[PDB]
RNA sequence: AGUAGAAACAAGGGCCUUUU
């Protein structure tokens, strides 16, 4: 592995991601726990942050939050492996019949 | 001894030295008269006398289709068509290129039109404001619509082209419209009658034909449905082969040579062909808005029923337009020395102090015309519809018949907007001239006329195409572009790579020779060192530029990474023409000289545009004769504008790097924003308790006075 | 599920089309134009004749069929009707052109170029203003020995003419460039005769019937005669000046490969070929006069002042024998003054006055707008002098375009190289000297024979003519060089045998004569066309003598 | 900061009017980008005499005040004047400056540490210098040259990529506050982020600039124009300097910027993964886009998925198609018969059936499409326009430079038309065998035809005979081609035309969305084959570098 | 671009994309809708979860 | 660091590790090596008779 | 006077709008 590309293991000559959730010293600027984030139902009532302390969160708590511009949101530190291809993949191919 | 200039075109070609003819060395040359007489014309061209009359205006409406007469002297233009002829052209046309043709283009075109915003108009050539009665860009056109619209109703929220388009609608029906003004109101004829209403201008900038000396100028209210046909034109006319309207350049004579080539392949031993340079006349003044009308209907009739209504707006609107005609004439005395002015409105008072000819061109014009303005209820002008004219064109060239067939004769070629190529191939002159007169009648079936003088024909290999002259080779005419190789007029680091990137091209593209393109970078080098005052340092040249140059000279190691704008010399060549100055010294500038230069903190700097940004990437300074004239008014809003936006840009800068979106109002977004920064350094930055309060307060009173105002 | 919508919402919203269109509700699904009243009642009123309701038009083409015969039938009725003229060229050949009658086209271009004459001087760097050498030339006295006389062999309003000149030795030996408002200058400079408006709320016809205010009765211009010295000119631009380096050119960058030798070595041929001529150093003096003219005019306005009529040269290289490095040259051919230059817009006018100096008697046919004073004598031994005085105007334009009048090298390099490059392909050698030096370029007539030279010296031949359409450029001009193109291409076709053909030339030939008026290129350039086809005929056909 | 405060002062100002209050609290944010167009709108016709006009002025610019004074930029040195306390009307927070002022900066004036930060900014220029720096010239030559048209790629850019993909890379490395969502370019392509983060961090720059340099560091500039010789980006960004109509400056080129290796690797790749899936009979579909979506190669330094590159490039080869396809993936109007190009100019048609016998009697089904239509050919170095109609090769003319080249491009075209005997009555060579049907997949004649040419050189000569043989006749000697490919001889082909000068090739900005079977051959609204993967060399055998095949 | 149908391809899965296309076929409205009714169709499948 | 030609290099040297993956110590391609082999002389030849 | 063209200028507003 390298501190240039942090978010890769090779094994053998094989590379493997590794998901983004937590960030140690070598990763950069909060673009190494956006994978352990997710948006939820909007609440009022958690507190608004800014990019920076969205590292002190714990798993599985909500904040509101300001993205790109007018615009505001309510996020939880918990993430969804799953896409939605193998969904519709999958799902379409049980119609068929 | 008598010096004849011509003689060389004895032993040598005509095309390798066409471009000695052309006089684009030198300056070019720059009404109501020219207007009366297009009138005239057009009237005339309208072989008929049919008319009716107008229930909403009240007016003679010559009746410009399917109404032919006076079948005399045909060769001269006529402006009469008959729809069947064209219908069935289209037909064969679309036989040709195939079934679910037309659909898929206006599919294409709907796909943009629906999800466009309607602050595209703002980007184009000046318009005829309906409130002021002039001539200003398309910007502060809109600006002025948008703003009587909501001093009249309500503010527009619409966001895209089609509400806008229904609003125009609907001001079609209103019966008071209130606008700003040192605020004057009107009624519902009165705005009809102006927003159909068009202007001229005199612009003509490029040199082209002579004949063209004026354009159009429409108002505000017809430039969304011309922009939706030019839109769909453009889908039809870019999957043809037989037109190079969009097309520039490499394009067109590829098109061209791979057509000759299919003509040489196809006739067999038994035939010849012939080609022949067209330069139709009259151009914008036979082309009628209403067989525009029918074959639009024609067009739209498999696609949704939206469109079907759109494209039919503008041929309706330029079927009642109006004209405005300019300055009025001039009285004067017979010593000149006094000189009395009058407009069009008072023309029809002192009708008898005027030459014969104005009476003669202006009484039979006097039932048609009202206060400064005709009602031209057909034909067409410059620039308003260049690719559906093409397309009506090119649907000649497509023609097949039975009799062309039964004697083995055959035509094509390539057509752009009033200027075309053909060729004919039959086995006989006999037949030439058949085909050739049978291509002529089909074309005037159509309003489609030519010129009998500037036509002319010949063998094959030899003829013109948009000032392109064409043999076994291609002859680059070069002084096309003669104006081109110049400083623009913008800054200092920016004109001199832009001339070394047309020269490139010219290179590339108009076989510029080496040792041409040389001259031309010293002569352009020349006259850059000459516009801005500015001169070497080694030259004897003493002036105020080149005073601190000897003083401060002495500091300076080596005087190659010096620029040209601050006393430097040229290196630079064919070799380096894709490469600015400014990174080709890099190396070499002497260190202390090169951080200055790039210091980021400059006070003039100001941000296609293949350039390097610097101390000398400027803005000019803004004229001031306005600072005279009363338009300050109009000044305000504008300045109100720039200080919102200015304001949101210092809270948000990318602003106008990415467009912002949300649902979120500006103030909100401040607001937010504001709070969140003010956090931000107060946690860890240098901030005190007392002034993020203190701006809290400041957020919460401006918020509250914000939504109390209104 | 969040997420997923999130995402789509940016997206659309990103591409404008978050709206009720492609986002609507159960009920707000059927968008469509607000039809309204009158949009309606016109659509109905520009319907074509046979139909008289939009609905009529749309069932009649969204039904329309194709039936070839009717337009077939159609087509040849609209064939028969017309009777399309067609002429082959060989048949009906072009005849001459007729060139209009009367008096002789004068001189037009502002400066002298062969009668002028001119005083020399060393250039000293410090001093290299136009307000400076001025003062230079006038303190050795030659400028100041001038004094004409009362008495003009040619012209009007002589007195004007003198009285400024005086006004105008007395303004430089103030050393201030600067004239005052007198009755004289007024009336040279047109300060006051600017029209007087009258508006016509405060009009009535016994003002009309005291004064009569018709229409004003435009007097276009008058046609003239073919010009007898534009000859001489041509064959003068073509000689050597005694120097050089009259236009100013910028340097010579580095070279790494051929291709830039090539170009550098071909560049510095004919700039060294070019430089020396005289049509060279009139360019000079135009590009010089017309900058500090400018200059004037931009900082200077309201103002009459005085600009000089000069240029820089360097005298020509001898070899080393004799005194090395030749030296640098100031010449001065005369003065010129503007008057009030307010150009509040393009394509105005601030008249200007031209003093020149002159060795040659005048020509009333040529030097017909000139007045000329007999001042004195000056050396060379001794000989009279002439003073040739007019009055002229000028604008932005013209004064951008004279001061680029440096793409007439452009274009000749253009023609050269291409020759050379085409001749040189065709051999697969390097073929240009040879090409300067060997190919024959016909270039005129004399005692009824054909004249040729080399390339290398029929250069200056099309320079001449690219600096005369830079500076004689009008109207008549312009649609002259556009409708002579048919006769070159027809011209061609001839040579090639290809039976061209025309549907009426006559209109062309008319076209072409209409543009011909008090322009003297475009008379000598048609005579010489009709020579030009007179002396083809001998060889080719299409043609009427 | 304090700065802060006046901001919010300002706010407050601005919100105590009323119209500045409804503007700015009606509608959304995005209205700003309208309001950014109706203010500061004012052009000019001719720039070059204004511009030359206004310099003359003695103080024609105009120019920040603050920055003058906490520059201590004075009014004079040794008196010349360098600028004059006033107000433009449009700024209003700036003061006319003289030209002489910006000399004074540059040769005296406000020092900064450093600005090396520049080559980066503009890496694509340097990037141009070097590799001319890196040329070894040679001599001049005068001759004719066989220019074709085309469109090509001029800029040589590393991982192409969209518009989507870089508005939002232009946020993350400057404008990382005001930053959107994260989009799922970015969580891939991790590092690359980084790496551009890394450079423009901490640093005194205008931004809006570097977002437009971004732009064309990652924009291939397309042009179409006149070529000669190799294509390569090393080469057209600079054509204007090594040779035109009559000349050429011949120089070596070779050994920069690696492009085409990427490309290749990629095409073998495509090969590779194309066969695998062939190997299967039901699911080749799904088992295909598992290989692509388990697969990942490196670039340069950075990782990128197979997917993302495949959508992004524009080599259109029968085996990128076929991927493309697969991922719904648009692409132009482009066919493929074998190794040799195809493009149709003009016509249309529709499918019909017909038969042959293959040894003695034995049908087998053959389609042809039915009226005359254009079409451009290309092949190595040679160039062909022709036209079929009903199942006949109508006339043909041809632009190359090689006689084996010539007549492969022939026998190809000859093939496409299915024009001649043969397909009315198959060689006794030819059998059931040789058919179809490797292990069950059919093949239509064409392709066995094909194979059959490229089998013996015999077999072309027999199907060139198939085409009419006549004498030369005089004059159109020059224009035959003989049964070698000569330019001219005494007998010659039928209905055959040559000449010197590649044809100029057509171009349309175009897109379609296709599909494919079950059979790996792709469909475009109509029984038209575009691609498949028997026009795909056979097999080879090589060793993939940096790759990552991550399925079993 | 230049149809909705490759705009919807660029979030959405082409399979979704197909579907609503064919049933707007079916009951024959404007085109303009294969995104509102693809997005639906998606959401029920990464509703089912499997 | 310093250096002249280093894209040649760093090609070669990229060649050069393909060929040993590819258990093979040749290289096929000839554009660098040919490039800094010629860079000491490289030229054309004109016979005396031509001249 | 003059320019140029197929009409416009020959200042306009209330004091303002110098180096090859």
């Amino acid at each position: 592995w390298s501190k240039a590309d942090s978010s890769k293991i090779y094994c053998h000559g094989i590379a493997i991601r590794v998901p983004l959730v937590v960030g140690d010293e070598h990763m950069d600027t909060s673009l190494a726990l956006l994978e352990g984030f997710s948006v939820c139902e909007n609440d009022p009532r958690a507190p608004m942050v800014t990019r920076q302390d969205l590292i002190d969160v714990g798993f599985g708590q909500k904040v509101r939050l300001f993205v790109g511009q007018g615009s505001v949101r309510t996020f939880k530190r918990t993430a969804s492996q799953r896409a939605a291809s193998s969904d519709v993949n999958k799902n379409v191919k049980k119609i068929k019949m | 001894m008598e010096i004849n200039p011509y003689l060389m075109f004895l032993n040598n070609d005509v095309t390798s030295l066409i471009s000695t003819t052309y006089p684009y060395t030198g300056p070019p040359p720059m009404s109501t008269k020219y207007t009366l007489e297009t009138i005239k014309r057009t009237y005339d061209y309208s072989r008929t006398s049919v008319e009716k009359t107008s229930k909403v205006f009240n007016i003679p409406r010559r009746k410009f289709c399917n109404c032919l007469e006076d079948k005399d002297e045909l060769v001269k233009p006529t402006g009469n068509v008959d729809i069947s002829s064209l219908l069935g052209l289209a037909e064969m046309m679309e036989k040709r290129m195939g079934e679910g043709f037309f659909k898929h283009c206006v599919m294409e075109a709907e796909t943009e039109i629906l999800k466009m915003h309607f602050s595209r108009l703002t980007e184009g050539r000046q318009t005829y404001d309906w409130t002021s009665e002039r001539n200003m860009p398309a910007a502060t056109a809109l600006q002025l619509t948008v703003d009587a619209i909501k001093e009249t109703e309500g503010p527009f929220k619409g966001t895209t082209m089609l509400e806008y388009c229904n609003k125009m609608i609907e001001m079609l029906d209103w019966k008071e419209i209130k606008f700003k003004k040192v605020i004057d109101s009107i009624k519902h004829d009165e705005f009809l009658i102006r927003a159909l209403t068009i202007n001229t201008m005199a612009k003509d900038g490029e040199r082209g034909k002579l004949q063209r000396r004026a354009i159009a100028t429409p108002g505000m209210i017809v430039r969304p449905f011309s922009k939706i046909v030019e839109t769909v034109a453009q889908k039809i006319c870019e999957k043809l082969k037989e037109s190079g309207l969009p097309v520039g350049g490499n394009e067109k004579k590829a098109k061209l040579k791979t057509t000759v080539t299919s003509l040489n392949a196809r006739m067999n031993s038994d035939q010849f062909a012939v080609n022949i340079t067209g330069d139709n006349s009259k151009w914008n003044e036979c082309q009628q808005p209403e067989a525009y009308l029918a074959l639009l209907a024609y067009i739209t009739k498999d696609s949704s029923d939206l469109m079907k209504d759109l494209c039919s707006v503008a041929p309706v609107l330029f079927c009642n337009k109006f004209v405005k005609l300019g300055q009025g004439i001039r009285l004067s005395n017979k010593r000149k020395t006094k000189e009395v002015i009058i407009k069009a409105e008072k023309m029809g008072k002192y009708k008898n102090l005027m030459r014969e000819e104005y009476k003669n061109l202006f009484e039979p014009l006097e039932k048609y015309i009202q206060k400064d303005v005709c009602f031209l209820p057909g034909g067409m002008l410059m620039g308003m519809f260049n690719m559906l004219s093409t397309v009506l064109g090119v649907s000649t060239l497509c023609y097949m018949d039975e009799e062309l067939k039964a004697k083995g004769c055959f035509w094509t070629g390539l057509q752009s907007s009033d200027d075309f190529v053909l060729f004919a191939v039959a086995s006989n002159w006999s037949n030439i001239h058949w085909t050739i007169r049978r291509f002529n009648a089909v074309c005037k079936l159509i309003g489609i006329n030519m010129s009998l003088e500037k036509s002319y024909g010949s063998l094959p290999e030899l003829f013109e195409f948009t000032s392109m002259f064409f043999d076994g080779e291609f002859v680059s005419n070069l002084a096309m572009e003669l104006p081109a190789f110049t400083t623009a007029g913008v800054n200092e680091g920016v004109d001199f790579t832009a001339a070394m990137s047309i020269i490139k091209t010219n290179m590339i593209n108009n076989s510029l020779s080496p040792s041409t393109a040389l001259m031309a970078l010293r002569i352009c080098l020349q006259e850059f060192r000459a516009t801005y005052r500015v001169h070497p340092w080694d030259s004897r040249v003493k002036g105020g530029r080149m005073k601190i140059i000897n003083e401060f000279i002495k500091t300076i190691e080596n005087k190659d990474g010096l620029l040209i704008a601050d006393g430097g010399k040229l290196m630079n060549n064919i070799s380096t023409l894709h490469i600015p100055e400014e990174v080709l010294k890099f190396e070499k500038m002497d260190e202390q000289y090169r951080n200055r230069v790039f210091n980021p903190k400059n006070p003039f700097t100001n941000f296609e545009n293949e350039a390097v940004v610097s101390t000398h990437s400027f803005r000019t300074r803004a004229n001031r004769t306005l600072l005279n004239t009363d338009m300050r008014a109009m000044m305000a809003e504008e300045k109100r504008y720039q200080m919102v936006c200015d304001m949101f840009k210092s809270v948000f800068e990318s602003a106008d790097i990415n467009p912002p979106i949300g649902a979120m109002s500006i103030g909100e977004a401040i607001e937010e924003k504001l709070l969140e920064r003010a956090k931000m350094k107060r946690d860890i930055g240098a901030i005190e308790d007392s002034e993020y309060e203190e701006i809290k307060d400041i957020i919460r009173d401006a918020k509250k006075a914000r939504l109390e105002s209104r | 599920i969040f997420s997923f919508l999130a995402t789509a919402a940016d997206f659309l919203r990103k591409e404008n089309m978050f709206n009720e269109i492609f986002l609507p509700d159960n009920e707000e699904t059927i968008i469509e134009m607000k039809k309204g009243k009158t949009f309606l009642e016109l659509r109905d009123e520009s319907v074509p004749l046979p139909f008289q309701t939009y609905e009529q038009m749309k069932d009649y083409c969204e039904k329309f069929k194709g039936n070839p015969r009717e337009l077939a039938s159609k087509v040849s009725q609209m064939q028969s009707n017309i009777k399309l003229p067609i002429k082959h060229y060989e048949q009906n050949k072009f005849r001459q052109i007729r060139l209009p009658k009367g008096p002789m086209a004068p001189y037009t271009h502002k400066f002298l170029m062969e009668e002028a004459w001119m005083f020399t001087k060393i250039s000293d760097p410090e001093r290299s203003r136009a307000g400076e050498i001025l003062i230079d030339f006038f303190k050795k006295g030659n400028l100041s020995a001038i004094r004409p006389k009362d008495k003009p062999l040619q012209g009007k309003y002589p007195i004007h003419y003198k009285n400024l000149w005086n006004q105008i030795k007395a303004a430089i030996a103030d050393r201030t460039m600067v004239i005052n408002e007198n009755d004289h200058s007024e009336f040279l400079g047109g300060i006051g005769r600017a029209s007087k408006k009258i508006p016509e709320i405060s009009l009535t016809q016994d003002v009309i019937t005291t004064e009569g205010l018709k229409q004003s009765e435009n007097k276009l211009p008058e046609p003239r005669s073919f010009p007898r010295w534009f000859n001489a000119e041509w064959m003068w631009a073509i000689k050597d000046s005694d120097l050089t380096g009259w236009v100013p050119m910028a340097e010579y960058p580095p070279a790494d490969n051929e291709l830039e030798d090539y170009a550098e070595h071909l560049n510095k041929t004919m700039e060294g070929v070019l430089q020396g001529t005289n049509c060279a150093r009139e360019m000079g003096k135009c590009i010089l006069t017309v900058g500090a003219l400018m200059t004037e005019c931009r900082l200077f306005p309201g103002k009459i002042k005085v600009v000089p009529i000069y240029a820089r040269s360097k005298e020509r290289k001898s070899m080393q024998e004799g005194l090395p490095v030749p030296s640098e040259m100031d010449c001065l051919f005369g003065i010129c003054v503007k008057s009030k230059s307010h150009l509040n817009k393009d394509d105005g006018m601030y008249t200007i006055i031209t003093f020149e100096f002159s060795i040659r008697e005048p020509n009333l046919e040529k030097h017909q707008k000139y007045t000329v004073f007999e001042a004195g004598h000056t050396t060379v031994r001794e000989v009279p002098l002439y003073l040739y005085c007019r009055t002229t105007a000028l604008s932005k334009i013209k004064n951008d375009w004279l001061s680029k009048a440096r793409r007439c090298f452009i274009t000749t390099m253009d023609t050269v190289e291409t020759i050379c490059l085409r001749e040189s392909a065709k051999a697969e050698e390097n073929l240009v000297e040879k090409t300067l030096n060997e190919k024959q370029m016909w270039i005129g007539k004399k005692n009824g024979e054909l004249i040729a030279q080399p390339l290398r010296e029929a250069l200056r031949v099309q320079l001449v003519q690219q600096f005369y359409f830079c500076i004689y450029n009008d109207s008549q001009l312009e649609g002259f060089c556009n409708e002579q193109k048919k006769i070159l291409m027809a011209l061609e076709g001839d040579k090639k045998n290809k039976s061209s053909f025309g549907f009426n030339p006559e209109g062309l030939l008319e076209k072409i004569e209409e543009c011909l008026i008090n322009n003297p290129m475009c008379l000598f350039m048609a005579q010489r066309l009709n020579e030009l086809v007179i002396e083809a005929s001998k060889r080719g056909a299409k043609f009427f003598k | 900061m304090s700065l802060l405060l006046t901001i919010a002062k300002e706010y407050k100002r601005l919100c105590q009017d009323a119209k500045a209050a409804q503007m700015m609290t009606v509608g959304t944010v995005s209205n700003y980008t309208t309001f950014k167009k109706w203010t500061t709108s004012r052009k000019e016709k001719n720039p070059s005499l204004r511009m030359r006009w206004a310099m003359s002025s003695k103080f024609p610019i105009i120019a920040n005040k603050r920055m003058l004074e906490e520059a201590q930029i004075p009014k004079e040195h040794n008196n010349v004047a360098l600028w004059e306390d006033t107000e433009d009307v449009s700024k209003r927070d700036h003061v006319l400056a003289s030209a002489s002022c910006i000399n004074y900066w540059n040769f005296c004036g406000p020092c900064v540490n450093n600005s090396e930060v520049i080559k980066e900014v503009y890496k694509s220029r340097f990037g141009r210098l070097e590799r001319r720096k890196e040329i070894m010239w040679k001599e001049l030559r005068f001759t004719l040259v066989d220019r074709q048209r085309r469109r090509v790629d001029t800029q040589p850019v590393e991982q192409r990529l969209r518009t989507g993909e870089i508005k939002d890379l232009q946020m993350w490395t400057l404008f990382e506050d005001e930053a959107p969502l994260a989009s799922k370019f970015i969580l891939d392509n991790y590092g690359l982020v980084k790496e551009m983060r890394s450079k423009f961090a901490n640093k005194p720059l205008n931004k809006e600039v570097v977002a437009h340099m971004l732009e064309k560091q990652f924009n291939p500039e397309s042009r179409f124009l006149p070529v000669f010789g190799a294509i390569r980006p090393e080469r057209m960004e600079l054509i204007h300097a090594l040779g035109g109509e009559t000349w050429i400056q011949e120089a070596n080129t070779a050994g920069i910027s690696n492009v085409d290796q990427r490309k290749n690797d990629i095409r073998a790749v495509c090969r590779k993964v194309c066969l695998a899936a062939n190997a299967s009979i039901m699911n080749a579909k799904s088992k295909l886009v598992e290989y692509i979506k388990s697969t990942s190669m490196r670039i340069g330094e950075t990782e990128r998925k197979l997917e993302e590159l495949i959508l992004e490039t524009d080599d259109v080869s029968p085996e990128v198609t076929l991927c493309k396809s697969a991922l719904g993936g648009q692409l132009g109007k482009t066919l493929s018969f074998g190794p040799m190009l195809l493009k149709k100019i003009s016509g249309s048609g529709v499918k019909v059936k017909d038969t042959v016998y293959i040894q003695g009697v034995r049908a087998v089904q053959f389609e042809y499409w039915s009226e005359q239509e254009e079409f451009y050919g290309e092949y190595k170095s040679a160039t062909a326009l022709f036209s079929r109609k009903e199942r006949s090769l109508e006339w043909i003319t041809i632009g190359g430079g090689i006689n084996e080249d010539r007549k492969r491009l022939l026998a190809m075209c000859m093939i496409f038309c299915r024009d001649g005997d043969y397909f009315k009555d198959a060689p006794a060579t030819i059998t059931m065998a040789d058919l179809s049907t490797k292990l069950g997949r059919e093949i239509p004649y064409q392709y066995v035809m094909m194979n059959w040419i490229q089998k013996s050189e015999d077999n072309l000569e027999a199907l060139l005979y198939s085409r009419g043989i006549v004498e030369t006749n005089p004059g159109k000697m020059g224009s035959s081609m003989g049964i070698d490919g000569s330019k001219r001889a005494i007998k010659s082909l039928r209905a055959v035309t040559i000449q010197s000068g590649k044809i100029d090739m057509p171009e349309s900005k175009e897109k379609i969305h296709l599909e494919l079977s079950d059979n790996l051959e792709a469909f475009d609204s109509s029984g038209r084959i575009v691609a498949t993967i028997l026009d795909l060399p056979s097999d080879k055998k090589v060793t993939f570098q940096d790759v990552s095949f991550q399925h079993p | 671009s230049k149809t909705f149908a490759e705009i919807a391809e660029a979030f959405l899965e082409p399979e979704a994309v197909r579907i609503a296309k064919e049933a707007v076929e079916e009951y024959g409205d404007h085109e303009r809708k294969i995104i509102q009714i693809g997005i639906h169709f998606q959401v029920c499948c990464m509703f089912c979860d499997e």
